């Protein structure tokens, strides 16, 4: 099927000093935000009418309270253990947890944590695995967290039992938005000169959904291997933008075209033709 | 180690003077998360700007999208202004139709 295949929650907990800490959070289907989190109130924000998936109001409220207690509790516990862990303020902790649907139908769950923008820990087989970058500190954290069977069990249930049924429920509930097809528009421009006697030609592709797209500089039916793809950039309203560039000598730009293939075009590729001397 | 933001400014549609469009500013690769982003019209802050909630990539670097609806003209100048702990003063990246 097309569109996102995973769901994840992210946490960014910023510890300014011994008395001040704040956490930002959100829920996502791949790169598409479906939940917000109010840092102040500790309540979820449902961004889409189908953001609760097939979960009842009861179960959604239960999970919000799990996250509310966890988020408040996490800052409380990090502040209390900051001395023992030789933490210098300010520091920032990040976490990502969720699950994903694979080809063949298996659903795989993950949980990763970071400290100072570096990998700190991960969860494999419902256990705390310290990352090498986390050093002795991540080894001490995994020793501490496994002492508390309450946290371990709650994490296991959320990762391996709650997330998979939530994912299937929300992919279904959101299909009118997630599996829609939006056509790209494309245009050509001239980039900065990459070197002596050379031009840079740019093929812009914008407004497409879903994310998979194919863009190549061509000479007839021949793909130009020099084609450089920029990073896929977001647009507002769940669409994407991409630039495909080509470095050529001035006298060799004639005969070039840019070809765009996307699921929404139903086989009718977009073809733009470069024409010389400002035509 | 703190990472300074990368700033990319681009329009949703090819610019055509007098035609409705969207100006995007994608701020990425920064750490820590605290950041200030503004979109400017002739150096003046645009009040009706929308933005994504904080997210991060696989290397844990943060990213945000700030966008506003705009109509390009021959003379109106647009830019994205960002402040972060890694910078002494706000960094300004001007929107360029030809770049
Ligand atoms: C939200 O949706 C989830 C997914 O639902 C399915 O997909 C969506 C998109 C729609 O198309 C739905 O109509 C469709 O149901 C729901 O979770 C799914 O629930 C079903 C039960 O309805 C459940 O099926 C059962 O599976 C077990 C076996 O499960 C084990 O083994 C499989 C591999 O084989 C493995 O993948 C699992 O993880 C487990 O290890 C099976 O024993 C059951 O059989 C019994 O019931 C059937 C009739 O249903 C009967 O014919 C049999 O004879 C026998 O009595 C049954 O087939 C799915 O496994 C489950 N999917 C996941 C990923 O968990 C979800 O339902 C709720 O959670 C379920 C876990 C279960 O408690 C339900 O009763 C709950 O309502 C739904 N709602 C919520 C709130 O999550
Ligand atoms: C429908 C929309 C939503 C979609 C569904 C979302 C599916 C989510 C998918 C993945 C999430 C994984 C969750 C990881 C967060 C930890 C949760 C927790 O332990 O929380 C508890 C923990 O809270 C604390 O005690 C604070 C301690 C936190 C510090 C621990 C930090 C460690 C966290 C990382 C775990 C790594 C270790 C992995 C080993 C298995 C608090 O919960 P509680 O039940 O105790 O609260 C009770 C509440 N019901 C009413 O009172
Ligand atoms: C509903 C809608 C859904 C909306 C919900 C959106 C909000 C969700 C936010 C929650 C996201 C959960 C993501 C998993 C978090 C994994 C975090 C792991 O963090 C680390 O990496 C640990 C780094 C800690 C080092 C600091 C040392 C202090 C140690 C404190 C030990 C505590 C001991 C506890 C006892
Ligand atoms: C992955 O997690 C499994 C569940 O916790 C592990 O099995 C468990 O092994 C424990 C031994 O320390 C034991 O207490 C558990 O009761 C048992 N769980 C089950 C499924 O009954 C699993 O590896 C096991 O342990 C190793 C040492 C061998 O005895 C294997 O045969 C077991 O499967 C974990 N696998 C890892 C860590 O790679
Ligand atoms: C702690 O951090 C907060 C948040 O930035 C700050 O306003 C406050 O002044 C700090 N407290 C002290 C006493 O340094
Ligand atoms: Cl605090
Ligand atoms: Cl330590
Ligand atoms: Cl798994
Ligand atoms: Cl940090
Ligand atoms: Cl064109
Ligand atoms: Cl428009
Ligand atoms: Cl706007
Ligand atoms: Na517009
Ligand atoms: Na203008
Ligand atoms: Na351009």
């Amino acid at each position: 099927f097309q569109g996102p295949t995973s769901f994840h929650v992210i946490q960014t907990s910023s510890f300014t000093n011994s008395t001040w800490a704040q956490t930002q959070g959100s829920g996502w289907l791949d790169d598409l935000q479906i939940h917000g989190w109010d840092s102040d109130s500790g309540t979820a924000i449902f961004l889409k009418p189908w953001s609760k998936g097939n979960f009842s109001d009861k179960e959604v409220a239960e999970l919000e309270e799990i996250f509310r207690v966890y988020i408040f509790g996490f800052a409380r516990e990090v502040q209390d253990f900051a001395g023992d862990f030789q933490m210098k303020y300010p520091f920032e902790i990040q976490g990502i947890a969720g699950c994903e649907l694979h080809s063949g139908g298996a659903i795989v769950s993950f949980l990763r944590g970071a400290l100072g923008g570096l990998d700190f820990l991960s969860v494999k087989n419902a256990s705390c695995v310290p990352s090498p970058e986390g050093g002795s500190r991540a080894q001490k954290f995994c020793a501490l967290i496994i002492q508390y069977q309450g946290i371990m069990e709650t994490v296991r249930i959320l990762l391996y039992e709650t997330c998979p049924r939530y994912l299937l429920g929300v992919l279904n509930a959101g299909k009118a938005d997630l599996q829609r097809q939006v056509k790209p528009e494309a245009w050509l421009s001239s980039g900065p000169s990459p070197g002596p006697g050379r031009l840079q030609l740019v093929c812009h592709v914008s407004g497409f959904y879903p994310k998979p797209v194919w863009v190549m500089w061509m000479r007839g039916e021949q793909e130009q291997q020099g084609t450089q793809l920029g990073d896929i950039l977001p647009n507002a309203n769940w669409t994407w933008y991409l630039r495909a560039t080509l470095d050529v000598a001035d006298g060799e730009a004639a005969g070039l075209s840019c070809r765009v293939k996307h699921s929404s075009l139903e086989g009718q590729d977009i073809i733009l033709y470069w024409r010389g001397s400002g035509l | 180690i703190q990472r300074t933001p990368k700033i990319q400014v681009y329009s949703r549609h090819p610019a055509e003077n007098g035609k409705s469009n969207f100006l995007n500013c994608y701020v990425s690769g920064f750490h820590p998360s605290d950041i200030e982003v503004d979109l400017l019209k002739n150096g003046e802050r645009i009040e009706k700007v929308e933005h994504s909630d904080l997210s991060f990539s696989k290397d844990w670097s943060f990213y945000l999208l700030y966008y506003t609806e705009f109509t390009p003209t021959e003379k109106d100048e647009y830019a994205c202004r960002v402040n972060h702990v890694t910078l002494s003063q706000p960094k300004i990246v001007k929107w360029d139709r030809d770049m």
